[PDB]
């Protein structure tokens, strides 16, 4: 597994808000070691049976949490993320959608310099089935297993989750890198973690139109990933220069089409699948 | 969101960048009157639509008489301009920009975007102005110069000079170019732009740099803190369904096909479209429900998808979400009845009560098929538009 | 450079930060008239001098009658205010700030400086307002909270909240404090400040934060790009010799002693002062020639050093520079004659023509000793003020 | 020796200006491998027999220079320094005085992240006697030797240079870290280079009032410097809160007095000298 496991202590920023509450309840029910939350102004109260702090530093000092999940509205995310980085948090899972690209541009630089790992934003989260759930994904479709999944899309990931659970492969860890143009972590970062993870025997990489993370991931896989990789890219039929839902799902300057990504992956030896419904079949093949 | 050329130029002027003297006019009378405020002709009259390629579509003319300006405004105002960058329906022309003619000595390109590979605002410049910048990147990459804005320091003059010298500018044009870079970079960052394109950035016969065109794109995610930009949105330039969808928390993008797709999830939406395409279908749209597929929301989704006459079937693919599969089915059923959905609807439900939701669909008696899995759902919608 | 309290408050107001209603007045009549513009007394009247400790020196009073305001302005305008932070000569009071009384519930401290150890603009706050912040750092360090501005991101709200919560603020005071931090941080960066000190930053009985005092220091190296700040310089607040020296490219700082020191190099100047002190002398000043020790410049140096009546000898220590040792000697000679230097002058020259310059000094016949090395030069100037 | 040597290829930014010209002539006469200069607007010309370039990148591509000396007026320094860092220059010697503290605050962060070494600003420069001279120091008082000198002051350094040349010790390398509050390199950085330099047998550390670089250098020396160190701190008689010439020569908040620095150095085992005239004597002692 990667990123999180049964021992990951997690705090939630935006803990007392609607989504923060609802999803923390789910993480809590799943057994995730949520140890607290941060909502400026509500420090010293308890919510979902856990302590709420005015700041991430108070939360970290109090709980020792190394990971923070963020459910803070877009306008305040940069502030929330930089606060978490400043408080010593090593893993930030940002669910929030709508964060200004420029905010993430700066955050990404900060993350990289501070050595802090962030998954997201605009991410469904991360889940190590049977051990730790951080995010909004439905935990019941997962099965402790050997397939590592990385995806720029939440729903598509679920499909791959269903398939890999149905074929009995199960999942080591599912990582939603999110649909934003400048995510905290990209395919290459997660691919490298899967290659180095003993429990992960195969990798399902799910991308879509826009940017070139997949093409770069391809080049990376060819040279540094030995485990089998099954790839799926959504957007073959998407128009160019049009945002398809995700802020990052846009083909800018005619570059970054689904076909180019399939092609680049195919050329790197990745087992690509044209129908999202055949991810399980392709894994069976390479497994 | 895109800005009109005249709005881009106003912004440029607000930042001390140079653009021709001009006025955005909403009536032929205003356009003809602008001629004299501008001065001696000839005058450049340009239809204001978000799409580029206006020149080749006849929306940009250099005229020499007030009567010609008027004739032009009369010809375009209220008419839709179709260019190679709009759909065949074009974009409404509600403003004609009337500006002073510019004596062009040379055409350059200066633009900026957020480069996702290097994760930086990257400015690029080329001596190849007046050409689709992509074309130049394909053929003469060595002529495209780039600099990445350093987030730690902000744009620096040496970067402007670097591009200026690679463009072979010299003398006052270097300082002018540097000034333009610093201002455009500043606007990019302060206004949360996603894109800047000055094509052409012109060196005038008189030896000065001037922005002859301007294409600005704002990061829509930052509009909450760009009140000025927020007001500049021109909804007439886009399919009105997109804004309708958005106020209902739906992401809608009209396509060519006839199989409407209603899916929760951008990735799932595109993948669903792709699977429909893979099984011989032609997706009519991208519609990502995202927001809780409530009855009301699903209803709006149908209304929006079905506003396109080409739609002969609607594939609903819902995997998960916040609403239980049976409530989604009740809403799809209510939507189909209340919207008077006259087309077949194929539904793929996954999650809690998936089979019970399917049962509810099968028992409604409405033309709604509950599919068994995605491949099946695709084949069935594909089959449902056969002959139609 | 330092700003007056009233100027700091104007800047605060310009940035939407809160300060009492007040007016800077240059005549008792203006000060008395300000009372009514301010409203109901009582009124706080404060001498405006750069130095702090005005309260303990009698320069800050709370009065309740227009007649008292006038009496106070009359007492101070044109008079020099001596505080524990000025020399015994004090600082001229040319402005009286008349502001509304403030109902103080609690006094806090908020300030910022460039911390050289962490190489960051560091804001610091404390519940211990109204006290010398150094005092609090000595005794109750655990009560001083700090945050470092991240150069990559600019000041962030969470940092303002962090301090606010460590100060135990709650409710609207947290947002108000955060706002004050963000604004002061912004001013710090935009105006190239070297220092901000709001002591006290007051929580009013009415429950609001208000800057009761303001001490701003601007980075003098950045004045070339701070035109507003540049105009705010009040030269009356400093020894006029400093500005005189500066326009002559000399760095001058008046000290207590009687041995004037003219040296090229800040480090050499301080070391020279120290060596004079080490050999029983009392340096009268720091004067770093820096600029080419030309005849004209050395002359000005002497004029400036000798404007202090306490100076009984002048030690000139020149090591290197752009002028040859013999030209320096010619200038020291011309300076001594033309300035009518009536005190002994000891010179230590090192570099090209050092001995020839020494010879020229010895042959002038003026009371100028050419020393042999630094220790010797110190002993000789020390010996040259014996009895004087 | 450290930083520079006979093989260091140097370009000068602000090359055609008065000081850039004058001091490059001196560096050139000394044998420093000046290979070119940069003055925006004068590219393609030659000055002092060397090529002048419009940008540092052109200069670096053309000459392979790894070091740049900067004589650019304060208002343009940040731009010059960031340009050099961006062009790949690894060593920047900034002579310029008057650079806004905030500009250096940002530059220092950039320098550290880009792994670029900068000496200065407000520095007399760097000189490895007999091999390379970059800066404004008078080269004739130096003597190829074994004493490494680091100083926040130019003139005081010269005194130490004279003394160490007169006692025959000579200098390995003299580094003027400059008198600004946020220099590109501090005592600790240079001390570490001297400790690791075989040719340097003893170190003369010259500081003054203000900041705490000396106090930190003391703590560093005690624990990581084995070579003998002779220290001298100017400003024992300087008033507090008053700039003494150098922007960094100011005792802020009553901290950073000369005595505190002497004391901290003495406590770390550094051989301190109260009179700047006795640096040579103290070296003789520890040598
Ligand atoms: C983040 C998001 C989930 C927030 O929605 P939400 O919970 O309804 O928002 P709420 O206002 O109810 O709650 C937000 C909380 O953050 C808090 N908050 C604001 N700034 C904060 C900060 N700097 N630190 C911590 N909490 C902060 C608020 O206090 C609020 O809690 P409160 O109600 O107790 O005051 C939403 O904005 C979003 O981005 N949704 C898209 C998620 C997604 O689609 N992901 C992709 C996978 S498909
Ligand atoms: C840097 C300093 C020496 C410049 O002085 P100067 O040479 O008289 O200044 P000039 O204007 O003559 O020359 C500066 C040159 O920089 C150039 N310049 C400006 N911006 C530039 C840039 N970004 N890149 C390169 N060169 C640049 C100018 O073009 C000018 O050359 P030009 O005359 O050919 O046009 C001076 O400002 C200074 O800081 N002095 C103090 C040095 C010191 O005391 N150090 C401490 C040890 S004790």
């Amino acid at each position: 597994s990667i990123l999180i496991d049964k021992n990951t202590k997690v705090i939630c920023q935006g803990f007392t808000g609607s989504q923060g509450t609802f999803h923390s309840e789910q993480a809590i029910a799943y057994g995730t070691k949520m140890v607290g939350g941060v909502t400026p102004g509500k420090g010293g109260t308890t919510h979902l049976g856990l302590p709420v702090f005015n700041t991430v530093r108070e939360a970290v000092a109090a709980t020792g949490a190394t990971a923070s999940v963020i459910y803070v509205p877009a306008p305040f995310c940069k502030d929330s993320i930089l606060e978490a980085i400043d408080a010593g948090i090593k893993l930030i899972i940002t669910i929030t959608e709508g964060i200004p690209t420029l905010d993430m541009l700066t955050v990404k630089v900060k993350l990289d310099e501070a050595g802090v790992r962030m998954i997201g934003p605009n991410s469904p989260g991360v889940i190590t089935p049977g051990e730790c759930k951080i995010g909004i994904q439905p935990g019941h479709i997962h099965k402790p297993g050997k397939v590592g999944i990385v995806s720029r899309s939440g729903t598509l990931t679920y499909e791959a989750v269903k398939q890999t659970t149905d074929y009995g492969f199960g999942q080591s860890t599912c990582v939603g890198i999110g649909g934003d143009p400048i995510p905290g972590s990209n395919f290459i970062d997660i691919l490298e973690m899967f290659e180095k993870d003993p429990q992960t025997e195969a990798i399902v990489m799910i991308g879509e139109i826009g940017g070139s993370a997949e093409e770069e991931a391809a080049a990376y896989i060819k040279e540094h990933v030995t485990k089998p990789v099954v790839g799926y890219i959504a957007g073959v039929t998407a128009p160019k220069g049009k945002r398809m839902g995700h802020a990052g799902a846009i083909i800018a300057g005619g570059k970054g089409t689904a076909d180019e990504k399939f092609a680049a992956l195919e050329a790197a030896g990745v087992k690509t699948v044209r129908s999202l419904a055949d991810i399980g079949e392709a894994l069976k093949t390479v497994l | 969101m895109n800005l009109h050329e005249y709005q881009a130029k106003q912004l440029f002027a607000r930042y001390g960048l140079p653009a021709p003297v001009g006025y955005a006019c909403t009536t032929p009378r205003e356009a003809e009157e602008a001629a004299s405020k501008i001065g001696a002709g000839p005058w450049v009259v340009k239809c204001q639509v978000h799409a580029g390629g206006r020149g080749k579509a006849g929306g940009v003319k250099v005229v020499n008489s007030k009567e010609d300006i008027r004739a032009f405004a009369e010809n375009w105002l209220g008419k839709r301009l179709v260019t190679y960058q709009t759909d065949a329906n074009g974009q409404p022309v509600n403003q004609i920009l009337v500006e002073a003619a510019t004596d062009i000595a040379k055409e350059l390109y200066l633009g900026a975007v957020v480069d996702r590979s290097s994760r930086r605002v990257v400015f690029m410049a080329s001596t190849e102005g007046g050409v689709e910048i992509e074309k130049v990147a394909e053929e003469t990459p060595h002529l495209i110069h780039k600099v990445a804005l350093d987030p730690l320091t902000g744009p620096m003059p040496y970067q402007g000079r670097e591009l200026a010298f690679k463009l072979g500018l010299e003398g006052k044009l270097v300082q002018q170019f540097t000034k333009i870079f610093m201002g455009l970079a500043t606007i990019f960052l302060e206004r949360d732009l996603a894109l800047i394109e000055i094509n052409p950035l012109v060196i005038t016969k008189q030896g000065d740099l001037i922005c002859l065109d301007g294409k600005l794109g704002a990061d829509g995610n930052a509009l909450f803190r760009q009140p000025d930009l927020r007001e500049m949105r021109d909804q007439s330039q886009e399919d009105p369904r997109e804004a309708q969808a958005a106020q209902w928390e739906l992401n809608y993008v009209a396509l060519d096909g006839n199989i409407g797709c209603m899916v929760n999830g951008a990735g799932l939406a595109m993948g669903t479209m792709d699977i429909v395409k893979l099984h011989g279908g032609e997706p009519a749209n991208f519609l990502d429900v995202g927001g809780g597929a409530t009855k009301e929301r699903v209803t709006e989704a149908f209304k929006i998808i079905l506003s396109d006459d080409k739609v002969k079937a609607v594939l609903v693919n819902i995997f998960g979400g916040i609403v239980r599969c049976d409530l989604i089915a009740d809403g799809i059923i209510g939507a189909v009845a209340e919207v008077g959905v006259n087309v077949p609807v194929v539904v793929r439900l996954e999650g809690n009560n998936a089979e019970l939701g399917a049962k509810k669909l099968a028992d409604s008696g409405l033309n709604i098929i509950a599919a068994k899995g995605l491949t099946d759902a695709a084949q069935q919608v594909v089959a449902a538009v056969e002959g139609k």
